[PDB]
């Protein structure tokens, strides 16, 4: 029993995006599906349904005048289109399993089977490769035989990068942030380790910063502040 | 209830092993083939009335109260048949065992679930049901939908 | 729209022990059926939600029995009898007796250990970065628990508001701490302006708040 969604979209303000959603192994024109939204960092929010029964549909006040959502029965698929998109649509999509019949209950429970979600992201920026700008350790960032480095990986977009240190032979004591969306629309995160302060003049630290949506790669050297 | 039955203000729906009575609208049974309306509140003009599925409005200081038909137990705000109060079945409902002339509860399943005589016979083996309505109009069939079967438009 | 309140936001717990997460609705799930369309839903980190009850108090196939719910009207409990350590994640309940559909805000179990202070570090902006007109301060907090600490970025002893972000951890895996980073962005033009740039840190491992700062160009 499952709902497979459609991949991850990136849309500009005012577009339109199509999600989709095909049930197996379960009678799909049996039920329904419930579509829900999480935006990065909140709760669920309930957007809507559709019967693979008989067609009747309700939508959220909240998307009411701007959602479509179908049935395509030979496929076994629901789709859900939102339109007129803005940046606080940005959001992940799962469809659920719901009820068939809207009018009566009877004895089954919907939201039972939930799809893998699909990203959208709304926003009028363009795909752009991060900077990357070292953390330097120095006096500053040293405590106690321990000194934290760094990169600052700057303005890109859209999610996501991946940092490594070392070609990853560096693992403990990483921590690589969740981006954060700045005012311009470009995202921005950090990477940080710490490490022995005596290592700092045998051993080289370089972050490998890689966007695959701009196939830009980067390698920076890290070096320390005496 | 049989494929001949007719409800009252109602239709027929069928699971793995019975065919029950649903209401139309917001009317409650008044017995297992009829269909009434509801009262809201229970006091001195709505005494006698249906309060819920095989429950009405009585009299028992003067005061009205919801009570079960004789043979239900309010469970959970519903009524249910005595014999079903401690018995749960997954996918599915307890019913009485027609077959068994001692009152005791079984397991009827959403369409699509049987009972597992792996899980004590609740509704979690999957397994097939032949709908077996009589769907009068020319323009309705039996139709499956959210684990029931019953008469839809073809 | 029924609002649907869960408490705590946030629930430490030990494994092995209990733990139990409430959520109050602003109006009666009783329906006009006499049932009560109240469920319960786990989404691990990354992942789908997963209901994990319905109806109030019945288990989902697949589900272990250490899960149960319980409660009416308006009040409702979901338990967990021995906590594992495959139960982090956000929790969340969901009505469907009134239309809309309506979530509680979610409560995240986490693993519960001994308060720690953060280690308090600060980066002036590189020289590659000044380089192209933009300067970004970064203040790490580094290894701290409970999550929960304030920071506040002072240039020459004046209070930033609106012009940093910041952003935390997920809980580690080894050690159950949290880590913050905080970064503070000014034009370049603004960054040379000032002289001593400082992040002050508020947390429950610090009796006192501390400070971290440096003097542009030292």
């Amino acid at each position: 029993v499952q709902l497979v969604q459609s991949g991850g979209e990136v849309k500009k303000p005012g577009a339109s995006v199509k999600v989709s959603c095909k049930a197996s192994g379960y009678t799909f024109t049996s039920y329904g599906i419930s579509w829900v939204r999480q935006a990065p960092g909140q709760g669920l929010e309930w957007m809507g349904w559709i019967s693979a029964y008989n067609g009747n549909r309700k939508y959220a006040q909240k998307v009411q005048g701007r959602v479509s959502m179908t049935i395509d029965t030979h496929t076994s698929t629901a789709n859900m289109e939102l339109r007129s998109l803005r940046s606080d649509d940005t959001a992940v999509y799962y469809c659920a399993k719901d009820r068939g019949d809207g009018d009566y209950r009877y004895y089954y429970y919907g939201m039972d089977v939930w799809g893998q979600g699909t990203t959208v992201t709304v926003s009028s920026a363009s795909t752009k490769g991060p900077s990357v700008f070292p953390l330097a350790p120095s006096s500053k960032s040293t405590s106690g035989g321990t000194a934290a480095l760094g990169c600052l990986v700057k303005d890109y977009f859209p999610e996501p990068v991946t940092v490594s240190w070392n070609s990853g032979a560096l693992t403990s004591g990483v921590h690589t942030f969740p981006a954060v969306l700045q005012s311009s629309g470009l995202y921005s995160l950090s990477s940080v380790v710490t490490v022995p302060s005596s290592s700092l003049g045998t051993q080289t630290y370089i972050c490998n910063v890689n966007h695959k949506p701009s196939n830009t790669k980067v390698d920076k050297k890290v070096e320390p502040k005496s | 209830v049989t494929v001949d039955t007719v409800c009252k203000r109602g239709f027929l729906i069928q699971m793995s092993g019975h065919l029950e009575c649903k209401c139309e609208n917001d009317l409650v049974l008044v017995n297992e083939e009829t269909c009434e309306e509801k009262v809201l509140k229970c006091d001195e003009k709505t005494v006698n009335k249906p309060c819920g599925d095989f429950s009405k409005c009585i009299k028992i200081p003067v005061s009205y109260a919801c009570k079960c038909n004789l043979g239900y137990d309010m469970v959970n705000n519903v009524c249910i048949p005595n014999e079903c109060k401690q018995v749960t079945c997954g996918n599915g409902k307890c019913i009485l065992d027609t077959s068994n002339p001692v009152k005791t509860g079984v397991c009827s399943c959403n369409i699509g679930k049987v009972p597992n005589v792996q899980d004590q016979n609740k509704c979690s083996k999957d397994g097939e049901t032949k709908c077996s309505l009589k769907c009068l109009k020319e323009q309705e069939t039996c139709k499956a939908v959210d684990g029931i079967y019953k008469c839809d438009c073809k | 729209d029924v609002v649907m309140t869960q408490s705590p936001l946030s629930l430490p717990v030990t494994l092995g022990q209990p733990a139990s997460i409430s959520c109050r609705s602003s109006q009666s799930l009783v329906y006009s059926d006499g049932n009560t369309y109240l469920s319960w839903f786990q989404q691990r980190p990354g992942q789908s939600p997963r209901r994990l009850i319905y109806k109030v108090s019945n288990r989902d196939s697949g589900v272990p029995d250490r899960f149960s719910g319980s409660g009416s009207g308006t009040d409702f409990t979901l338990k967990i009898s021995r906590v594992e350590a495959e139960d982090v994640g956000v929790y969340y309940c969901m009505q469907d007796t009134h239309w809309p559909p309506t979530f509680g805000g979610g409560t995240k179990v986490e693993i519960k250990r001994t308060v720690a202070a953060p280690s308090v570090f600060i980066f002036p902006p590189s020289d590659e970065q000044l380089k192209s007109g933009t300067a970004s301060v970064v203040c790490l907090l580094n290894n701290f628990y409970p999550r929960e600490a304030k920071v506040q970025w002072k240039v020459d002893n004046a209070l930033q508001s609106g012009n940093s972000q910041e952003s935390v951890t997920e809980q580690d895996s080894k050690d159950s701490t949290y880590s913050l980073s905080s970064t503070l962005t000014l034009s370049k033009a603004d960054y040379e302006k000032h002289k001593v740039y400082a992040c002050e840190v508020t947390h429950q491992g610090l009796s006192s708040p501390v400070t971290k700062s440096f003097n542009r160009g030292e």
